[PDB]
């Protein structure tokens, strides 16, 4: 963890304390503790449907630069000898 | 000398479809002879007086998404379910798609009255009722996102807030004849919520390239001589 | 205060408005599937026409609710 | 002050008309897809006669708006 | 002043009508379309046929308007 | 004098039936088009029975109307 | 006097049904076009079969006004 | 005498069933009209089979005219 | 006596779940006939099953009208 | 007792919903009707799947009347 | 005790949401037995697509009787 | 306390928006049916245009339902 990540690590960690903090001080608490256990239930389980090695290559295709190989310079009509 | 960037790393590839995409929902007009090395200094051109209407909808969906994204993360609320964010990206379209309509005129307000005959009193309620008909082309594309983000939040209190009583008027442990079927109710409209928040920007961003795209129609400024 | 209390009501039914919104951008998304059954080759096209009448809906949608806040707010 | 009380009733009563105007351009945009179905080789006439007919559905929703702004207003 | 307070209640259940006014002139728009499907070669004689039948449903639109106003004015 | 005011809530109410002759002569004059585009060698017949059933159809407009200025005058 | 006053009311409400009669009769006389539509070789028996029916639909718009006026007189 | 007056309210609200009665017989009598346009060599039959279904439409028109003389009567 | 009084305003509206009654065996009935345009040659399955689902229909018909003796009497 | 006088209008107005249901399973037994129009050869699947979706029907025809149930007994 | 006598009335109102719900799973499950008429060698993916839409639609159904609980209970 | 009582009359008339709603995503739900039949070998794309249009219509559910809880709580 290098000096660029950890401020992002207690920069997204003290945001939490700031406002899991915020969310049994408002009125409706426990209305706002469970909906929050489960929207992060879905955390769990896009992890576990999506085929990421299908993703990545459905955006690998996305774009042509990266999608399709270079055809700039075939090895004909560039010898010297 | 920021960063060595990855060739081809996923957010790279990930914008640059995306980018391609909404650059492609307004094409270029084709041109009314073949494209020649002399029709070139007027398709500069024409791609010159073109509004740039590819990165005006990048930024109004690179941001409605990672906004609305952040109300299914865990202890956040989205902050376009305030008033003062989601109409703060509804008028500025609306201004924006004003703002060549009051560039292609040269003036800073047209508006006035063209006189005709004996339909002129049906002429006189039509332009003021397509005025009032553009006004609310901007209330329309605000709230719209407002209450999206804001009506499957106010309901998902509701259903949070009636499917904790039956642990709690009844035991922990008697989860089995209602809950699960509940606790399955109620987690998919997270589901749901997530089919919104990702599509209601792409519905929001490509009202945003119609409503522009009304306006910036140009013409070719090379006929000068054309066989010598 | 009858003021503050019969706008309840008339609260709930100015909303009824969004009954036939909700059955009109269904048959208008039921043709665009029957719209892409006839030539799925193009289609982009259509529903390219599609977020154009949606949009049309909501400006009937909307339409309506800007009446209910204009009563409640 | 049932006047000014009686027509927050009314005014959410009146709204009702952009119920069918909501489903009127519901159908006259699902034929506009099922239109583009038969011929896209040429629809920028139908769309060109579709933004006729919204115009003319607008001069139904703001003719029923123009009731609810002159009874509260 | 019930009078002039009863007047408002049944001021916007008037223009209900107004509803399937604008119900009325969406399939009639819409069948525009349809009938603009079949033979665009000849279609300036069907909208020439549309501005008929949309002339005379603003002859229920403003039929209905016409007791809107003899209630409030 | 609720005599003379409840008879104004109903005044509005009773032009509801006022909406589905709107809706009616509207599919009423969307398959006119329809008509139309099968075969518009011969339609002079089709809109002779056009005005036919419109007529008839004002034989609700106006039978409701009937019932209208009865509450009123 | 509530009796003479609260049947006022139902006066109004009694003709809604004539709604739909309005509706009926559209989309009866609206195929009547489509059906002349087919072939208009042979369309007075389909008019002769159309004048039938609104008879029979007349029997429905005097069947709910044989309620109203036995509401009111 | 509430009882001899809150009965005359619910006394037209029970003839709304009379509504889609009428809506019923219209599209009943529309297909015939489409059903004749078909076969009309053979369509006797078929008219032979629509004065079955009105007088099954007929018993829920006096299937609700039933309770409204219940009510008065 | 606001009990024997209330119950006769809900007696009407109890009875405008038969309005859809008589709109669902009227398409059930249209496409009767509309099932006997394709083959007449058997057609005695297709009223054999139009019996049924009339006979499942009248199982909402009478379905409601349970309600409506059970209020009353 | 206004407790068990205003749970009778409210009575009435639950079994509402039992007008759509109606209405739902006349367009599916109607087009069981088409359905079987098309190829009556085999149809036994399709009253199959007819007797599926009346049960699916009854589960909204019921789970109307277990409202209307709970607020009278 | 109003509070526990006028959401008796908006229960019965509540549930109106469930007619058209009824009515949507009827042409939902109506234009399955359409879809089978066309290809009945493969209809098991179509009713494999019509218990999905059975499901969600019961995710109105359910939408609205969660409200019908919160009123009472 | 008619504040806290008449918001009660108006949460179930709010509701009713959630009719047509319901009758709106069947007849969405029903095209993909009859746009499965044309052409089964592609349909993955029609459901995945499919549940496009189920997420928009939601966006009029919960557009109706935001008003709900807006007059409850």
């Amino acid at each position: 963890y290098s000096t660029q990540a950890k401020i992002a690590l207690f920069g997204a960690l003290s945001w939490i304390l700031y406002r899991a903090d915020g969310q049994s001080k408002a009125h409706e608490w426990i209305v706002d503790l469970n909906l929050n256990v489960l929207q992060a239930a879905w955390l769990i389980s896009f992890s576990s449907l999506i085929p990421f090695r299908a993703v990545y290559f459905a955006f690998r295709g996305m774009a042509p630069a990266t999608a399709s190989t270079l055809n700039g310079l075939k090895t004909f009509s560039s010898i010297s000898l | 000398s920021v960063r060595d960037v990855k060739t081809g790393s996923l957010p790279t590839n990930f914008l640059t479809g995306v980018y391609r995409f909404w650059r492609s929902q307004n094409p270029a007009e084709k041109p009314h002879d073949p494209v020649n090395d002399r029709l070139l200094p007027a398709v500069v051109d024409a791609s010159d007086k073109r509004a740039s209407i590819g990165t005006w909808a990048t930024t109004f969906f690179c941001t409605i998404i990672s906004c609305n994204l952040l109300g299914l993360m865990p202890f956040n609320e989205a902050p376009t379910s305030g008033l003062g964010f989601a109409t703060g990206l509804g008028v500025s379209v609306w201004a924006t798609a004003t703002i060549l309509g009051l560039s292609k005129t040269g003036f800073k307000f047209p508006g006035h009255f063209i006189p005709g005959g004996t339909p002129w009193p049906m002429a006189f309620i039509f332009v003021p009722l397509e005025t009032i008909s553009y006004t609310f082309r901007a209330v329309s594309l605000g709230v719209r996102l407002w209450v999206n983000m804001l009506a499957g939040h106010t309901l998902l209190h509701i259903l949070t807030g009636m499917a904790l009583a039956l642990p709690f008027s009844l035991g922990f442990f008697s989860m089995v004849p209602a809950t699960f079927g509940v606790c399955c109710l109620l987690s998919a409209l997270v589901g749901l919520e997530y089919l919104v928040a990702v599509l209601q920007s792409g519905v929001f961003s490509i009202l945003s390239t119609v409503y522009v795209g009304e306006f910036n129609h140009d013409k070719f400024i090379g006929p000068a001589a054309k066989i010598v | 205060s009858v003021l503050a209390a019969s706008k309840m009501v008339g609260a709930g039914c100015a909303t009824i408005a969004l009954a036939g919104v909700g059955a009109g951008l269904g048959v208008m998304f039921g043709s665009l599937i029957n719209g892409a059954a006839r030539n799925p080759n193009i289609a982009k096209q259509l529903v390219g026409y599609a977020l154009l009448g949606f949009a049309l809906t909501e400006s009937i949608a909307l339409f309506s609710l800007l009446v209910v806040f204009l009563i409640l707010f």
